[PDB]
DNA sequence: CGATGTATATATCTGACACGTGCCTGGAGACTAGGGAGTAATCCCCTTGGCGGTTAAAACGCGGGGGACAGCGCGTACGTGCGTTTAAGCGGTGCTAGAGCTGTCTACGACCAATTGAGCGGCCTCGGCACCGGGATTCTGAT
DNA sequence: ATCAGAATCCCGGTGCCGAGGCCGCTCAATTGGTCGTAGACAGCTCTAGCACCGCTTAAACGCACGTACGCGCTGTCCCCCGCGTTTTAACCGCCAAGGGGATTACTCCCTAGTCTCCAGGCACGTGTCAGATATATACATCG
C-alpha cells in the first residue's frame, strides 16, 4: 500500500535497482544473490566521493568553483592508491603534471 | 638581444605542461587518417568525433613515449634524446 | 603524402610536453613511422567494427573499442 | 532514443561532499565511464570466483574477494567496512 | 572425469609427423593453449554481439574475431578453413 | 533413425563439434549459439595445432630424437616471428630460452 | 634470515642463463630485494583465493590464477 | 700451472646454461623462503608439493626476463658489466 | 642593470549551466515453484616428521689485470630570432546519402526426449631413452 | 707459429620405467521435432556530413648564427674471475602416521517468474550569472 526505495533503505545515493537489472541483464552469472547490488552500489559511492573530493580540493586551489578535467586528472595522478588503480587509463583533456626530471634543472 | 640556449626551451616545458589544448592541427590529420583507411576500404565516411579521440589517443601515446625516451638519455649521461634512445624504450616496453 | 601534416613543430611541442630539453635532428622520421604503425594498428580495427555493423560511417565509438581492446582505455567520448 | 546514465546520482554526491561546487558536463561523461568501468571489473572477476569454485550464483562474498583483489590495500579495508555496514543496515531494516 | 583434448591432438600429431610421439609435459602444454585461444575467441565473439545490439553469435562474428585476435596471415588462413569447412558441411 | 555420422566427419575434422558446441552454449558467451559457431572455431583450433606441431617436429628431427619435449616447442614458438607475437607474454615450463649472445661480448 | 637462502652462485647461474658475463656485486642484495617483492605479491593472491575457498592447503591452480591474473601467464601445470 | 685468461670461462657458463632447462636455486632454501613469506598472511599454511615448483618456476623465469633487460640498459650505457642502476631504469621503463 | 615575462584588477556580455514541466516505462509489493547450496560423516593419501652418510656444493683466501669511470679536448649540431608566405580556421549557402525508426512475417535455433558408441581410467609391457664409460678431436694458450 | 695438454665431442654398452595397446564401460553427443521471435527485409524521413564560396591573420617555413654538448683518447687502481682446500648441509631413501582434501545423502530457504500502477527521471522549454574576453598594468625574473 506504499512505497519506499531499495536505495533510501541501504542509505545509498546510487540506485540497487539498476545495478540488479544490469547485473541479470549481463549474462554474468546464471543467478544473483540479493545483497550484491548494495554492496557494490556502496562500493562505487565510496570511489565515486573519493575522487570528488580531491578534485573539489583542486578547484579550490584554482579558486574555481566548476570542477572540469584537469581537476580530476590532478586527483587521480596524485594519491598513489588511485593512479595504481587507474594506470592503463587516458582522461581526455587532461594533460600531464608539472614535472621536470632533477638532472635536467641547472646546477 | 639574445636568450642563450635552454632557457626558452624551459618555458615551453613549464607553459605545454600548464596547458592543456590539443596540439596537433586538426585537418592535416583528418586527411591524414582518410588517406591510410582507404587502403583498408573505400569511399569510408566519419564521424566528426571519431577524428577527435584518435587525435586525442596518439597524443597521449607519443607522450608517453618520450618520457621513457628521455629516462633512457639521461642514463647515458646525454641529455639529447636520441633514436636509439626510441628504439631501446620500444624495445624494453616489448612493442619493438 | 598527408604525412608531411605532422609538422616538425607539432612533434616538437608533444616532446616538450613529455619533459624533453634537447631534440635531435633524427627523431622526427623515426616518430612518424611510428605513428604511422600506431595509426594502421588501430584504423585496421576501427574499419573491422565499422564493417560488421554494415555501416559505411566510421562512429567515435570504434575508436574507443579499438583502443579498449589494444589495451589503452579511453574515457571521456562514451562509456 | 533515451539513454541511462548515472547524472543525477554524481550530482547528489556532489552535494553531499561539496553543495557550493558545479560541475561540467564532460566531466560526469567521465564519471559515468568510469563507474561503468569499475563496474565491468569487479563483475568480471566475480563471475570467475564462481566459476573456479563451480558455483552458479554471486553473493556478498565474491564481490568482497574481488574488491580485495582489485582494490589497494587501504581502499580495500575501508570499502568492505562500508559494503559491510550498508549489508548490515539492509538486512535489518528488511 | 577431466575431459581432455589430447586424443585429438594426438590424432592431429599423426598427420604431419607419422614417426613422431609425445611426452605427457609437452600434451599438457598443448591442452592448455587449446583452452587459451578457445576462450579469447569467444569473448571478443560475445562482445561483438552485444556491441551491435544482436543477441546472437554466427560465423560472422567467430570470422570477425578471428581478424582481431590473429596476426594477419594466420587469419587469412584460418577464414580460408573456416570457409572451407562451413561450405562443405552446408553442402552436406 | 539414420546411422549417425558424427559432425566432424561432416565438416571434416578430428576436433569436437558436439564438445565444443556445448562449451559455447554453457560458458555464457551469449543467450544464443549458431550452427555455424563451432565448425568454425573447431577448424581453427586444428590449425593452429597442427601449425605448431609441423615446426616442433622439424626441431625433434634435429635433436635426433623421437620425442617432442618442451625444449621443442620453446624452440618452434620462439622461432616463428608470428606465433612469438600471439604468444609473446606466455612462459613455458622448463622450455628454456634461444641462443643469445650480444656480438661485443664476444672476442675480436 | 632465510632471505639469505638464496645463495650468490644461484644468482650467479640465472644471470649466466640470460647472457650476463660480469656482475657487480652490490646486486646480490638488489637482487633479493626485487625477489622478494616479487614473491610477496604473488602469495598474497594465492592466499586470498585459497581462503574464499575454505581450503587449508595452497594448490597449484592457486598460483596458476594468480599469475594468470597478473599477466604472466603459465604453461605446464595444467588448468 | 694452467689458467684461462678472465672471461673464457664466462662465455662457456653461459654457453653451458642456455643448452640446458634445469631448475638453479636450491629447492630446500627457497621453500623455506616461502613459508617464511607466507608466514605474514596467515599461519599454518601448508603447500602442496607442485605449487613450490610453479613458484620457482615463475620467479626464475622473472629474474632472466629482468637480466636480459638489464643487459641490454647496460650495452646502451656502453658497459659490460651489470650495475643497480641498469636495474632501477629497466623496471621503471618496465612499469614496475 | 636593463627590460620582457606572467599575474591581477575592472568591466562587458553571451551562452552553459541549473532549473522547471509533462509523462511514460521502469521499478516495487506481493505470491508462487523448486533446486543450489549448507550440512554431517567419512576415507584415505600425500604431506610433515625424523634419521644416516657421503659427497656436491658452498665457503673462505689468494693472485692480479682488465674493467669502470674520472678527466681534458674538440667541432659541430641544434636553439634562438627574424621576414615571407601560405593555408587552417571561420561564417555561411546548399544538398542529399544514409542513419535511425516503424511495420511485416517467417527462418531458425532453445529446449525435450530415446538412444548408443566415443572417450576416459586401468593394467600391462617392452623398448627408447637415460645412465653409464671409454677414446678421439678441438682449442686455448705458453713459449 | 705450434704443440702441451684441458674440455668437448663421439662412439659404444646396460637396463629400466615411461609411452602406448588393449580393455571395460558409461554419459555426453546424436536425431527427430515443435514453436516463439527477433531479425531480414520494405518503406519512410529527417539529421548531419560532404561540397563549395569569401574572409581572416596565426601559424609555418627558410635562413643566419653562436656556443654547449656528445664523442674520443687516456689512465689507474681495485675489485671481481679463475683457482685451491676445507667443511657443512643438501640430497637421497627409508620408515611413520594423521590432517584435511575430496565425496556423499539429506534438506531447505533462497531467487526467478509473474501481474501491477504509479512516480522517478528523462526529453523539452527557459533564463541568468560564471566565465572568457577584452583592457589595463604591476613587479618578478634573467644574462
Amino acid at each position: 500500500a506504499k512505497a519506499k526505495s531499495r536505495s533510501s533503505r541501504a542509505g545509498l545515493q546510487f540506485p540497487v535497482g539498476r545495478v540488479h537489472r544490469l547485473l541479470r541483464k549481463g549474462h554474468y552469472a546464471e543467478r544473483v544473490g540479493a545483497g550484491a547490488p548494495v554492496y557494490l552500489a556502496a562500493v562505487l559511492e565510496y570511489l565515486t566521493a573519493e575522487i570528488l573530493e580531491l578534485a573539489g580540493n583542486a578547484a579550490r586551489d584554482n579558486k574555481k568553483t566548476r570542477i572540469i578535467p584537469r581537476h580530476l586528472q590532478l586527483a587521480i595522478r596524485n594519491d598513489e592508491e588511485l593512479n595504481k588503480l587507474l594506470g592503463g587509463v587516458t582522461i581526455a583533456q587532461g594533460g600531464v603534471l608539472p614535472n621536470i626530471q632533477a638532472v635536467l634543472l641547472p646546477k | 638581444h639574445r636568450y642563450r640556449p635552454g632557457t626558452v626551451a624551459l618555458r615551453e616545458i613549464r607553459r605545454y605542461q600548464k596547458s592543456t589544448e590539443l596540439l596537433i592541427r586538426k585537418l592535416p590529420f583528418q586527411r591524414l587518417v582518410r588517406e591510410i583507411a582507404q587502403d583498408f576500404k573505400t569511399d569510408l565516411r566519419f564521424q566528426s568525433s571519431a577524428v577527435m579521440a584518435l587525435q586525442e589517443a596518439c597524443e597521449a601515446y607519443l607522450v608517453g613515449l618520450f618520457e621513457d625516451t628521455n629516462l633512457c638519455a639521461i642514463h647515458a649521461k646525454r641529455v639529447t634524446i636520441m633514436p636509439k634512445d626510441i628504439q631501446l624504450a620500444r624495445r624494453i616496453r616489448g612493442e619493438r | 603524402d598527408n604525412i608531411q601534416g605532422i609538422t616538425k613543430p607539432a612533434i616538437r611541442r608533444l616532446a616538450r610536453r613529455g619533459g624533453v630539453k634537447r631534440i635531435s635532428g633524427l627523431i622526427y622520421e623515426e616518430t612518424r613511422g611510428v605513428l604511422k604503425v600506431f595509426l594502421e594498428n588501430v584504423i585496421r580495427d576501427a574499419v573491422t567494427y565499422t564493417e560488421h555493423a554494415k555501416r559505411k560511417t566510421v562512429t567515435a565509438m570504434d575508436v574507443v573499442y579499438a583502443l579498449k581492446r589494444q589495451g589503452r582505455t579511453l574515457y571521456g567520448f562514451g562509456g | 532514443s533515451r539513454k541511462e546514465s548515472y547524472s543525477i546520482y554524481v550530482y547528489k554526491v556532489l552535494k553531499q561532499v561539496h553543495p557550493d561546487t558545479g560541475i561540467s558536463s564532460k566531466a560526469m561523461g567521465i564519471m559515468n565511464s568510469f563507474v561503468n568501468d569499475i563496474f565491468e571489473r569487479i563483475a568480471g572477476e566475480a563471475s570467475r570466483l564462481a566459476h573456479y569454485n563451480k558455483r552458479s550464483t554471486i553473493t556478498s562474498r565474491e564481490i568482497q574477494t574481488a574488491v580485495r583483489l582489485l582494490l589497494p590495500g587501504e581502499l580495500a579495508k575501508h570499502a568492505v567496512s562500508e559494503g559491510t555496514k550498508a549489508v548490515t543496515k539492509y538486512t535489518s531494516a528488511k
